[PDB]
DNA sequence: GCGTCCTTCGGAAGAGATTCAGA
DNA sequence: TCTGAATCTCTTCCAGCACACATCAGGACGC
RNA sequence: GAUGUGUGCU
């Protein structure tokens, strides 16, 4: 389901911000996960150009530069 | 006959049915409840006496000394209501109780006593309710809303459906106490009956059975009947009851006396039972295999060795039958276990029962209540005795006991507070009976199970809690005190009672701030029924069924009035005629109907007694004899309506108006509006603001007079008489000689209330509505209050509306308003608001109220005096200085931005120790002079009246009228008169005049003390200056406008006089509404109100025309009589013959503004009457007239509706809502802008807002809205510098709120960090 | 935070840390003094529960409280939940350069224009005023410009009109359900304190003018302004993202005006006359020599673009009205004439705008939408399409239908009391028959209200489509449907309880004639159902869109 | 006026822990 | 007697924005 | 800064 698939997203910050913050944060701390900041909510929380619209070209430049 | 307050402007009424019961006093619940709470009542029935006798007397732990209660008394309040509102202190009275301490002599626990010492000890300080139904707690006025909570008693809930995921209905029994622990019984999916107290955990009820010292013998005998097996030669014949065999299958061949009655496999039909009763047989044969499905009742022991063979409650098999047959147990008793009639739930619970005896059961109960603590037998016994068998820890009220007994079909209605064994046993029997199938559950929305806890009982509970705390304190103190020297105050601490009472009345969920912006709002706020608060449910865990209306709400609770939002249906409003039971239940009046005649005796029927009878409906025609003209009258029998006969009814509704509340009854033509647009209409009638010149509503209801006289703003005349002196600040009556007292009669003076701040910053203002030498009757208005008119609730103005689109300026719901509307000064409203500038003696030195402020020129200090305060009467503008306060190194109070006004009142409060300034002593001297002048004037008035009475007495018994003038007015008491009773009366009046002089001097000295005293303040402030502005809010595009039918809207443009459409007579239209707001929101009643208002204004215009050119009284009287007799069968029946040719000219002058029409709620006008009234004038029957375009000047090519609809003005003013924010203040824990308008805070671009920017893909703007504009610290200033440098560019850093999240996560055991 | 006086704030974390430090220090002191093992064990228990309450309060059996018996928040309640940092201060923040005011109509605007109060713009665009005042040299330093702005000098008002010229702002409503909840408009400085809003986007905003507050926002940086100009502008947002239908649909005044204009009845001041184009039709109607509902044969020049982008001319003589001829004057060059030659309702003009967008483009579509706005408002103001109590006509056969339904439900009474059907089956059939009767009454009233009109064409009487006002505003679709008007005349029908079950007895009366004191009590059930359904079951529909935006 | 201190009451669903049964 | 299916039990969630008012911050006990 | 109550629009 949408809730189940959202809670098991690869970027742990999205799941931590959405629902069951304790149960997701504990899992991410145990597993030693590493977020890539790929989606939209992650870049919203961080405060960058979201890779959605006008910032998509900037995100492409920043990704292909490395 | 009609009084003078009614023969000044008589409202035309369209009521068909007559009213035999007038509306009662509206806010009669609060004053009655508090009277029951405070009145000196013997026998411990009501009030503080009941709580005292339920708590006191106290004796220590064998301390030989008792502190017993005697009586209580309240002293006079320290400050009156005006002083309490001005200062900010509670309007309370000290609580003095004359407690006494008694100790017996040694070696005599019941013999003689040692000594008694008694004094009126001061403990606690309880608030007093004013004469208008509200308290004054901290200067502000609060109203304690009544609570609608679950009645104490026994409740058999169902929990149908959603449990167990199979549809298996459970059954749970609840015993809710008034004060104590819950006793929830419930079943199990495995058909086990588990008790659960205080929602801890489940356990079999047989545990509490053995806790009641019941052996399994007693339980099995109590819950089940017996079937006897007798030892004989063999085959174990069965004792049989004929009725026991109803509706099952014969497992064998049923036979008796040899012959076979029912064949094997055949069911036992009712004829078989009847024939077996006819044959009168009881002993039958049975195979021993049928004994397998039987359980033995009591334990069996051997008669030879004394050893238990089979204990209580176990099955019987062939081996057990063989063992018992050889032993010699002749009588075998077994349980009669059925499958649908009597289930063996008790046996199953005994099977799952963990305990076996009383001691183990008590230890298990102790383990359940307090887990992990080592239990002993004495502690468990004391705990279980305290839970359900003690009046100090558990108490069902009298209403709880009554509900408990009537729910179990008992005859007795009274009883003890605690339960008993039989009560719990009866609850168990009733629950099992419901489980079997006989009877049914009781819903918790049937209003005969929900009480009303009013103000008095809420205060009783809090006072009882404080008394319990003081009880514990004195119990601790009295066991370690030195006797013979302890006065009854050293042990009584006055802190906890007063603290608890103040906490309740000041900070609670039901000590609501009074919604007081107009009389209707306050009078319906006092008549509120809130289901929230302590002891009730919360909006989150509230089922959708509780919101829904129950059929028992009819007459007790308004069905159509409840606030929108989260708390809808939980904040129900009280009906008009609804009352309160002595038990706290709701009941509504009814007229008792005899065999065929409707009697006029009113009976109040509770929510439960209504369903037993059949009740007629109010809109049923009667003909002068209590007879129904129809043979089939509509009625309601049991929560449902069906056609009935005139012979079966025994009750009929008092009036149609009893269904709706007082708030919803003021809407005319309510029976045509949809209730959806009636709820909002009632709310926006509740939220109206008083205008400048209050104006009566044309299409009224006739209840506006009741609301105006009941809400208390109008100065209702206590005693009738003649107005001796009227003034803008006081009214004086020379009362009629019939109602004067023998002594202390004099006259009475009404002190009006001038422009003072209200609880919602509106303007309350009492103004005179009577003239000099006007005879006033008893119980009639004298002073027009806020938004009233001659004792009639006038919440707005009558405006000439027109339903037509106008260039889209009334597009969706907007309202287009003429310039003439504000030219006439109709909707401009006064707004008194206060500004307080405390002077805190904070660190680095105290702060001054000096009149010189550094680095600010004399431009802003011109209005200020040399003292530091602003002059009274200054026309201040936004941003100016009101009081100059500077702290040791500029923090002076200023008028807020964008508000004008005029300072009308400045009050200064100073500490006892900080001396004064010149302005404070100026205000003090002004107050002293005003108080002395007021007292001197009032005593001069009353002594003029007193000597007038003296002179009236002297005229009999040797009078000489000429010498009264030349003899000085001092010695008017010993003048010529003999020694009869008149001389005694004269001496009595001389004595009362001497007492008047004494009270003058003593009360003037007391007022001097009250004004000159310190008036202490909060710790940490030197002096307080309160500035009272006076804002005149004109009408402007942006504020809400709404009629009574829930047709709201916002003014969009103010057109000039000429631009708006005008009829063929050139009269401009004030408001151009939108027609499409009629059909889609089904408030059709606004059209009928518009038509009736048009007819009323046509009649008023004809009266004005006939009065302009002066015609004789005959024509005016004839026309007015034609108008008032136009109704078909109205019960107005006013005759102008009794009018004396002078009091009809006043009526005709008052009708020139428009004839006021009444319209009862569900007995309103019909369109035939409306069209007849239209035809009375010269108006078209269609209701629509012809208007020409204001700008274009050509005909509008359709007739349009024009009339006078009562148009309210809501106090959702746009300048109270207009707001903007540049760079400004910021929060502390997170670097974000503040929230709110008082703080200079910005709007919230919330979680849902960001998706609306990701959706467009506009990433850069989103990045400014949550990185550089709000959150970060360095980029926040960098962007500001860039904006004021000409360079529009953003340099984002990191949001500070993300660093806050990182730090708060690292505060845990989690390590979050940023990579490279 | 130091409050007013000597007391301090009752911050939760400080109390929790105080308790934890108390337990730790007391445990250390007891361990230094060699306390008995049971005492140090109990104190270790106390330390463990104190640390537990500090880390995640409420996860244990009992949540500790400091005052007022209220469960205090730990380090987890401010990271999790609706009030945590993720949903309150990270995914959405309070924003500077913002404002808020009640909105009014002001229908003299255009799609790329809004109306700001003259006082809101001075506080919104304050740094811009500071920058231009420093640029022109009218001020010298920041504080001097601050004082000059606070004194609201005449020069500041002049220069405000310079910054506000082409700097679009973000108009925003409180519930932003979809993408069109934030649209960018250019501001037009006006007096008052109200945010004027263009009604053509009020259907998209769902912003009725009954006292709602919208929020403004100022794009500061260059890219934000260009995004508001090219992406979030209301001119480029005339197609809803939900479907291919346009979102700038005229409604509730313009539809009524157009429908009353584009309509015909057989009589007029001049009926059979012939005109050479729309201009003479306007001349006739303004002078009053021909009614707006005539049936004439004008000579029009409609264009077609059969070529590869070239408009080829054609001129015909079509039999139309005066109103449609007038309306053709604003139709852009390129659409076929067979779009206004009917009774233009709401769906008709929606399809007209859709095909205008599909054929011509964006600029002609927005210009034509503004022209439809103007010509709908003008001829709706001139129409005087009022509403009276003589407009809802009661059909004379509804009581026969309720009598027939009463007879059938009386048959159902005998049907279930005998045993043919049960209680639930009786409840299922009674709603069936009541709904059938309601549907019959609605259709009968609708026919009687739409066809019962008599007019002569200079001879015998002829029937036409009715001119009853309620029929106009129920057929045009400006605001209404079959339900509301059906309940205004004839049968109100049967209402539902908040739980979703339907009442067994439908009230038999209409709002035009009145309601009993008991039928009103029955309709109270439905009235409360609607409100307690909105306010208490839009939560589990906002949750759906929340966890849908989350997953995608 | 200072100053230092040791009640219950929702309900829809998912998941993880028990019990059952059953072959 | 091991091992799936059913049931018991514990936890999570419940629209958005705004406005107004109030209280409240250890309050008990010793000095 | 947080709680409690009331209110507006959805
Ligand atoms: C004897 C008297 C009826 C007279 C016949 C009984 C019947 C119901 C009883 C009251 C109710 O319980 C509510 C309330 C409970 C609180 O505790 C405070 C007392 C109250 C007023 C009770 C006092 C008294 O006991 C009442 C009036
Ligand atoms: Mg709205």
């Amino acid at each position: 389901g949408i809730t189940k698939a959202s809670l098991a997203t690869e970027s742990f910050i999205s799941a931590a911000s959405f629902q069951e913050t304790t149960r997701v944060l504990t899992e991410a701390a145990v597993a030693g996960k590493r977020d890539e900041l790929r989606g939209l909510k992650e870049n919203v929380i961080v405060g960058r150009l979201i890779p959605a619209g006008t910032g998509y070209a900037y995100h492409q430049d920043r990704m292909r530069r490395r | 006959v009609y009084s003078y307050t009614e023969k000044k402007r008589i409202r035309k009424d369209f009521g068909k049915r007559p009213q035999v019961l007038d509306v009662p006093y509206l806010l009669s619940i609060q004053l009655d409840s508090f009277q029951k709470f405070i009145e000196q009542d013997p026998e411990g029935q009501y009030g503080l006496e009941a709580a005292f006798r339920s708590v006191f007397p106290i004796q220590s732990y064998s301390g030989n000394s008792e502190l017993q209660y005697v009586s209580y008394r309240l002293g006079e309040p320290v400050f009156d209501v005006q002083e309490c509102q001005i200062r900010g202190v509670t309007y309370s009275a000290p609580l003095r109780v004359k407690l006494r301490l008694v100790i017996y002599e040694r070696e005599a626990p019941e013999g003689t006593v040692k000594d008694i010492k008694e004094q009126e000890v001061y403990m606690g300080e309880i608030p007093l309710m004013t004469d208008n139904g509200t308290f004054v707690i901290n200067g502000t006025e609060r109203v304690i809303v009544s609570q609608l909570h679950r009645s104490p008693g026994v409740f058999f809930d169902s929990d149908k459906g959603k449990t167990h995921s199979s549809g298996k209905v459970l059954y749970n029994a609840r015993i809710i106490p008034y004060r104590g622990s819950w006793l929830d019984f419930e079943f199990d999916p495995k058909d086990n009956l588990f008790v659960r107290i205080d929602r801890r955990r489940k356990l079999p009820a047989t545990i509490i059975l053995r806790a009641l010292n019941y052996t399994t013998e007693q339980i099995l005998d109590l819950f089940f009947e017996k079937v006897i097996f007798e030892i004989r030669d063999n085959k174990l014949q069965m004792e049989l009851v004929p009725e026991r065999l109803r509706g099952e299958t014969a497992s064998f061949d049923i036979e008796a006396n040899g012959k076979v009655y029912v064949e094997k496999g055949r069911r036992i039909t009712a004829r078989h039972i009847r024939q077996l009763e006819k044959d009168d047989v009881k002993l039958i044969e049975v195979p021993v295999e049928y004994i397998a499905g039987k359980v033995v009742a009591k334990d069996y022991i051997d008669e030879s060795t004394g050893e238990l063979i089979c204990a209580a409650n176990m099955e019987l098999s062939l081996d057990l039958l063989a063992k018992l047959s050889q032993s010699g147990h002749k009588r075998i008793e077994t349980l009669f276990t059925n499958d649908l009639d009597h289930g063996p739930y008790i046996s199953e619970t005994l099977r799952v029962d963990p305990t076996n005896d009383r001691l183990s059961a008590l230890v298990e109960i102790y383990r359940m209540m307090r887990p992990g603590e080592p239990p002993t037998r004495e502690a468990a016994e004391s705990l279980f005795e305290n839970l359900f068998f003690s009046e100090d820890r558990y108490d069902l009220s009298a209403v709880g006991r009554m509900k408990f007994n009537r729910s179990l079909l008992r005859e007795e209605i009274e009883g003890s507070g605690i339960l008993s064994k039989d009560d719990i046993i009866d609850v168990m029997k009733k629950l099992i009976d419901i489980r079997n199938g006989k009877g049914e559950v009781d819903d918790i929305d049937h209003l005969g199970n929900r009480r009303i806890r009013s103000v008095g009982e809420m205060a009783e509970n809090q006072f009882r809690v404080g008394l319990v705390r003081v009880e514990r304190a004195v119990k601790e103190r009295l066991s370690l005190g030195d006797l013979d020297t302890l006065m009854p105050q050293d042990m009584i601490n006055a802190k906890p009672i007063s603290a608890a009472v103040k906490e309740f009345f000041g900070s609670s969920q039901l000590s609501q701030f009074m919604d007081q912006n107009n009389p209707l709002s306050e009078i319906t706020h006092k008549r509120r029924i809130s289901a929230l608060g302590p002891g009730g449910l919360t909006r989150e865990r509230a089922g959708f069924e509780v919101r829904d209306v129950h059929p028992t709400h009819y007459g007790r609770v308004c069905p159509i009035e409840t606030p929108e939002g989260p708390n809808i249906g939980l904040i129900n409003s009280l009906s008009v005629y609804a009352q309160t039971n002595e038990y706290g239940f709701l009941e509504t009046p009814y007229r008792k109907v005899t065999d065929g005649v409707v009697t006029d005796e009113i009976h109040y029927l509770s929510a439960i007694e209504e369903g037993n009878y059949v009740i007629a409906q109010a809109n049923s025609n009667l003909d002068e004899e209590g007879h129904f003209v129809e043979d089939l009258v509509t009625c309601r029998s049991k929560g449902e309506s069906s056609l009935f006969s005139r012979d079966q009814v025994d009750y009929m509704d008092v009036s149609t108006q009893q269904v709706v509340s007082v708030g919803a009854s003021l809407i005319p033509f309510l029976e045509h509006d949809d209730a959806n647009r009636a709820l909002m209409g009632a709310n926006m009638q509740r939220q109206a603001v008083p205008t400048l010149r209050a104006d009566k509503p044309l299409v009224g209801t006739g209840m506006e007079r009741a609301v105006a006289v009941d809400s208390g703003v109008t100065a209702v005349a206590k005693r009738g008489g003649v107005v001796q002196y009227v003034d803008a600040s006081r009214i004086v009556i020379k009362v009629n000689e019939d109602e004067m007292y023998p002594g202390e009669a004099g006259i009475d003076i009404y002190n009006l209330t001038k422009y003072t701040r209200s609880n919602q910053n509106t303007c309350i203002n009492q103004m005179p509505c009577v003239s000099l030498g006007e005879p006033v009757e008893r119980g009639d208005v004298l002073a027009d209050g806020p938004s009233t008119d001659l004792g009639e609730l006038a919440l707005g103005q009558n405006m000439r509306v027109a339903f037509m689109p106008w260039n889209g300026y009334n597009f969706e719901d907007s309202i287009l308003v003429s310039e003439r509307v504000v030219q006439e000064d109709r909707f401009t409203t006064i707004h008194i608001q206060e500004l307080a500038c405390v002077s805190r003696d904070t660190k680095l030195g105290p702060e001054e109220i000096t009149a010189d402020i550094p680095n600010v020129g004399e431009a802003a200090l011109s209005k200020l005096d040399e003292s530091g305060i602003v002059y009274i009467g200054a026309e201040v503008t936004g941003g100016d200085i009101l009081v100059g306060k500077v702290t040791p190194k500029d923090s002076s109070l200023r008028v807020p931005n964008g508000v004008s006004g005029t300072v009308i009142d400045v009050q200064v409060f100073t500490r006892d120790g900080v001396e004064k300034d010149k302005r404070a002593l100026e205000i003090e001297e002004m107050q002293l002079k005003q108080a002395k002048k007021d007292l001197s004037e009032e005593l001069q008035i009353l002594e003029a009246g007193l000597f007038s009475r003296i002179r009236a007495v002297l005229v009999a018994g040797g009078v000489e009228a000429e010498k009264l003038d030349k003899l000085p007015r001092d010695r008017w008491l010993e003048l010529g008169l003999t020694d009869e009773e008149k001389q005694n009366q004269l001496e009595q009046l001389a004595e009362q005049y001497d007492e008047l002089k004494h009270e003058f001097e003593k009360k003037l000295e007391a007022k001097r003390r009250k004004i000159t005293q310190g008036d202490d303040l909060a710790p940490g402030v030197l002096k307080i200056v309160k500035v009272y502005l006076a804002v005149k809010r004109r009408i402007q595009p942006g504020d809400k406008m709404a009629g009574r039918h829930g047709n709201k809207g916002v003014i969009s443009k103010i057109n000039p006089i000429e631009d708006m459409p005008y009829d063929e007579n050139g009269t401009p239209v004030d408001i151009v509404l939108n027609p499409l707001g009629v059909p889609s929101r089904m408030n059709i009643g606004q059209i009928l109100e518009t038509h009736l208002g048009m007819a009323a204004k046509g009649i008023g215009d004809k009266i004005n025309a006939m009065l302009k050119q002066q015609q004789e009284v005959a024509k005016l009287r004839e026309f007015i009589q034609r108008a008032y007799d136009l109704g078909a069968d109205v019960r107005q029946k006013v005759d102008l013959s009794t009018f004396s040719d002078e009091e009809v000219m006043r009526l005709a002058e008052n009708l020139r503004k428009g004839m006021p029409i009444a319209t009862p709620v569900f007995d309103g006008a019909k369109e035939a009457e409306i069209k007849e009234l239209l035809k009375l004038g010269d108006l078209p029957t269609s209701g629509q007239i012809r208007l020409y375009d204001g700008r274009t000047g050509e005909q509008f090519e359709r007739p349009v509706t024009v009339g006078y609809m009562y148009m309210l003005k809501l106090n959702h003013l746009v300048d109270d809502k207009m707001h903007a924010r540049s760079t400004g203040s910021y929060s502390l824990v997170t670097q974000q802008p503040l929230g709110g308008k008082a703080q200079f805070g910005g709007q919230r671009f919330g979680e849902m807002e960001v998706w609306a920017l990701e959706a467009y893909g506009a990433a850069y703007t989103l990045q400014e809205m949550l990185t550089v504009k709000s959150d970060d610290v360095n980029g926040r200033t960098k962007m500001y510098k860039n904006i004021v440098d000409g360079n529009h560019q953003m340099e984002p850093g990191m949001p500070e709120s993300f660093n806050v999240l990182l730090k708060e996560i690292r505060s845990l055991g989690i390590n979050i960090e940023l990579e490279d | 935070v130091p409050l007013d006086g000597g007391r301090f704030a009752t911050s939760d974390l400080n109390d929790l840390y105080r308790r934890v430090i108390n337990r730790n220090n007391r445990l250390k002191r007891l361990l230094d003094l060699a306390a008995p093992d049971i005492i140090v064990r109990n104190e270790k228990r106390m330390l463990q529960e104190a640390v537990d309450a500090l880390l995640d309060n409420g996860r244990r059996g009992r949540a500790i409280t400091g005052s007022n018996k209220r469960p205090l928040k730990s380090l987890a309640d401010m990271i999790k939940g609706k009030q945590g940092r993720f949903r309150q201060n990270l995914l959405g923040k309070r924003v500077d350069y913002s404002g808020r005011s009640v909105i009014t109509v002001g229908p003299y605007l255009r799609l790329h224009q809004c109306g700001l109060p003259k006082k809101m713009a001075l506080e919104l665009f304050k740094p811009f005023i500071y920058g231009k005042l420093e640029l022109r040299g009218l001020a010298t330093t920041i504080k001097a410009a601050k004082k000059m702005v606070e004194r609201e000098e005449a020069v500041v008002w002049d220069i405000l009109d310079e910054v506000i010229r082409e700097h679009p702002v973000l108009l925003n409503r409180a519930p932003t359900l979809h993408r069109l909840g934030i649209q960018a408009f250019e501001p037009v400085l006006i007096e008052g304190k109200a945010i004027q809003l263009h009604p053509l986007v009020c259907a998209a905003y769902n912003a009725d003018f009954d006292g709602d507050q919208m929020a403004v926002h100022v794009p500061l940086t260059l890219e934000a302004q260009l995004e508001a100009r090219a992406l979030m502008m209301s001119t480029n947002n005339i197609l809803s993202p939900a479907n291919g239908e346009p979102i700038i649909v005229p409604s509730q005044d313009v539809v009524l005006g157009l429908y009353y204009m584009t309509r015909d009845c057989v009589n007029a001041k001049g009926e059979g006359m012939v005109l050479t184009g729309p201009k003479e039709a306007e001349r006739l109607y303004r002078s009053g020599l021909a009614s707006l509902h005539a049936r004439v044969k004008v000579r029009i020049t409609e264009y077609e673009k059969d070529a590869n982008g070239e408009l080829v001319a054609k001129t015909s003589l079509k039999d139309t009205t005066v109103g449609r001829a007038i309306l053709w004057m604003i139709v852009p060059k390129g659409l076929p004439y067979s779009i206004v030659n009917q009774a233009l309702g709401k769906k008709a003009i929606s399809k007209m705008l859709n095909t205008c967008y599909r054929i011509l483009g964006l600029k002609p579509t927005v210009i034509f939408a503004d022209q439809i706005m103007y010509t709908g408002f003008a001829y709706a103001a001139r129409s005087g399409a009022s509403v009276g109590i003589d407009d809802m006509v009661i059909p004379e056969k509804k009581h026969e239908i309720i009598s027939e339904a009463e007879a059938e439900v009386a048959e159902i009474q005998e049907q279930f009391q005998s045993g043919l059907v049960t209680a639930g089956e009786r409840y299922n059939k009674v709603i069936d028959i009541w709904a059938a009767a309601n549907d019959r009454v609605s259709k009968a009233m609708m026919d009687n209200l739409q066809t019962e009109t008599v007019i002569n064409r200079d001879g015998q009487e002829e029937k036409q489509v009715s001119f009853n006002s309620i029929y106009m505003m129920a057929d045009s679709g400006a605001r209404g449907s079959a339900a509301q008007i059906r309940q205004l005349a004839g049968m109100r029908g049967l209402m539902a309880k908040p739980d979703g079950s339907i009442i067994e007895t439908p009230i038999t009366a209409n709002f035009r004639e009145g309601l009993n004191v008991l039928q009103y009590f029955i309709s109270t059930h439905g009235a409360r159902k609607g409100l307690a359904d909105t306010a208490l079951k839009t939560a589990n529909s906002g949750y759906l869109t929340r966890r849908l935006v989350d997953v995608a």
